[PDB]
């Protein structure tokens, strides 16, 4: 449920544009349980499924590329949790693909939903980490180091919210 | 062309958002949460504290922690998590390009609104900052500038007399009977239908609870016999796990704690008593304004039938000659928000803020000569 | 309770003629709490107020343009003390309208009273600032920068007030 967490445009150019192909291609994923996207059998999905580890993968590399002149705590801790998390989610769907693909060529929707409950937790995991690198590269865009990675609080699409409804 | 941030600290909802706007922005329960179990899994065991709606949705594996109780600050690192999750996490300002609004419970700790503004100082280098009442500014929400204002909120009740203009700071009436205590009460008094609500993730839901069913009587007496007769009055809940609850006069003896206080125990008046005890200090020439202009801001003012209870409480302690009309606005809940986005964004207002270059020389001190 | 106050002609050609457009907005504005008049529903009380409300900052803004030329404190600082209180009314009403639009288009009588309450105390304070700034225009004819703005004592169209009853 992150479209509405998705609105953006194609700036950033290096966090924000690979965390679109993932929505994206979890929104492609998650309608193959609806039955009416461009996934017809299980190993397409398979193949989804190591595309968005590996895209978790190049983000786990950017997140800690940016992580290392964040000074303290304050956001730094934040940012290195949901890096563990999505380290662990893209290495579980990464080798919880392959004995899918096995059990399918020695041999079935569960088994897609399975790395469809994966997949969308490595989306929680990795707009969770789109929102604490933002806090942290805004936080200290004075600090040295940052400055280096030239990624300025205009370059993230980030509007402010809905005006929260006062009556019911 | 820069804008004013103005930030409802309360003590169970804080509430965020711009000056000049009509709605806030971000509104979010004020819990910080610690985890509390092993966290077998190798990651996932690193985020030490959630604070907010990541907190509200995980709260099975949290002890939760209110940092503010009764109005007063009692976990200052807590509250900077949590205004740091305000403004950068949810509102996404950094804080030194706007200045900032808070909000404070009359008759408070200096000490409080002391390190309020050093934190808010020191901390966030905000420009400028301004801490103000939270009953004055439900008269600018209202549209008026008399009247005496019922703020009830999740920590303190308290009762604000407001002339033209002017206040009487000796009939500012604080009671600490507020929502929290009501939560409480309908946990200690849901026991005798046999449901056990017993940690801090259980007050959430019954919290919910009263949020969807508990109502206030007109009449507490026939009311509570009818309940005896037990055919129309006990509704059915579902709780977040599956099981459903039915609820008998525990609907209506919650809020019924706002009118006599002796239930939990407090020595005090109810809300209708201490209202009409608070017009009572003030001068008999403004008596009559006062009695015709009651505004209720406050959620804890939003329950089915409260508006009805307090003007039939009120009419038999005042005399009957002239009406008394308990203006009860739709939008009450973020009514201490919306003056807040008046007061900031009135054009008058802007040489009347704390500047950072006065702060620097005279002191964290400067903040009381300046907002009361 | 203006409309004796209001005891003017179409003369003054920039205060009063606005101070009278208000009064007869006011004077339609309270004829909804009596029910009788060109108002309806909510929403043109609504537009009402933020006819009301820029006629306000109209107001401040000639309020404003009189009291720069006016020499010291004994008129003066009365008329900055109605400006702020019609700069108050004014933007309170502004947004305060603005919060019962979106009441009404997201979900009924009171939600105008508190409206009506507002033009009430705006109403007081832009009478009260017009008698003042008659007072400072009329006090410093002779005075330089008063005579540039042109507005005369003949211009206003303040006439003595009632003889006093005697008895009862
Ligand atoms: N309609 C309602 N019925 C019952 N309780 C409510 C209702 N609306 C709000 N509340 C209670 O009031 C609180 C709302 O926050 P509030 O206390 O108004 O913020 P503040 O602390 O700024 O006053 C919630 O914690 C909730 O317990
Ligand atoms: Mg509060």
């Amino acid at each position: 449920l992150d479209a509405e967490v998705s609105k953006w445009d194609d700036s950033g150019n290096d966090i924000i544009v690979l965390a679109k192909q993932m929505c994206m291609i979890m929104m492609e994923m998650t309608d193959f349980t609806r039955g009416k996207g461009p996934l017809k059998n299980t190993s397409d999905v398979i193949s989804a499924a190591k595309k968005i580890a590996e895209a978790g993968s190049r983000m786990d590399k950017l997140g800690r590329t940016i992580a290392d002149h964040c000074p303290d705590s304050a956001c730094k801790q934040d940012l290195l949790a949901y890096l563990q998390r999505i380290a662990l989610y893209c290495h579980q769907l990464n080798i919880c693909s392959k004995v899918k693909a096995e059990v399918q060529n020695l041999g079935g929707v569960d088994s897609a939903m399975s790395l469809i409950q994966a997949a969308k937790n490595l989306m929680n995991a990795v707009v969770q980490t789109v929102k604490a690198s933002y806090v942290a590269s805004t936080k200290y865009q004075k600090s040295q180091g940052m400055a280096s990675l030239n990624l300025p609080a205009v370059s993230w699409k980030m509007k402010a919210p809905e005006k929260k409804p006062l009556v019911k | 062309e820069t804008t004013a941030l103005v930030c409802d600290n309360g003590s169970g909802l804080v509430k965020a958002g711009f000056a000049g706007d009509d709605a806030p922005r971000a509104v979010f329960p004020s819990i910080v949460g610690r985890p509390r179990h092993q966290g077998v899994m190798v990651g996932m065991g690193q985020k030490d504290s959630y604070v907010g709606d990541e907190a509200q949705s995980k709260r099975g594996i949290l002890t939760l922690k209110y940092p503010i109780e009764h109005g007063i600050i009692t976990n200052w690192d807590d509250m900077e998590k949590i205004w740091h999750h305000t403004f950068y996490n949810e509102l996404r300002v950094a804080p030194e390009e706007h200045p900032t609004l808070l909000t404070e419970a009359p008759l408070n700790p200096k000490a409080n609104r002391e390190k309020m503004t050093q934190i808010m100082f020191e901390t966030f280098n905000v420009p400028a900052m301004y801490v103000a009442i939270q009953a004055v500014l439900s008269l600018y929400a209202s549209g008026r500038t008399t009247g005496i204002v019922l703020d009830s909120g999740d920590g303190v009740t308290h009762n604000v007399p407001i002339y033209e203009g002017y206040a009487l700071p000796h009939a500012i009436m604080r009671l600490d009977l507020a929502g929290r205590d009501l939560t409480d009460y309908l946990m200690k008094i849901l026991t005798e239908r046999g449901y056990s609500f017993v940690t801090t993730a259980e007050r959430e839901i019954v919290r919910d609870i009263k949020e969807k069913l508990c109502y206030v009587a007109l009449d507490f007496e026939n009311e509570m016999a009818t309940a005896a007769s037990s055919s129309s009055l006990e509704k059915s809940y579902e709780l977040p796990d599956g099981q459903v609850i039915t609820i008998g006069n525990e609907r209506f003896r919650c809020p019924e704690t706002l009118f006599q206080p002796s239930f939990i125990g407090m020595e005090s008046a109810g809300i209708h008593e201490t209202t009409y005890n608070s017009i009572m200090k003030c001068d008999i020439d403004i008596r009559k304004d006062l009695y015709a202009n009651n505004v209720m801001s406050g959620g804890t003012t939003m329950y089915p039938g409260i508006a009805d209870r307090m003007q039939k409480e009120i009419t038999a302690l005042a005399p009957s000659t002239m009406k008394i009309k308990i203006i009860a606005p739709p939008e009450r809940k973020y009514s201490v928000w919306i003056g807040g986005s008046i007061l900031a964004s009135l054009s008058t207002f802007q040489q009347m803020w704390i500047t950072k270059q006065e702060y620097d020389e005279a002191g964290p001190s400067i903040v009381h000569r300046k907002c009361f």
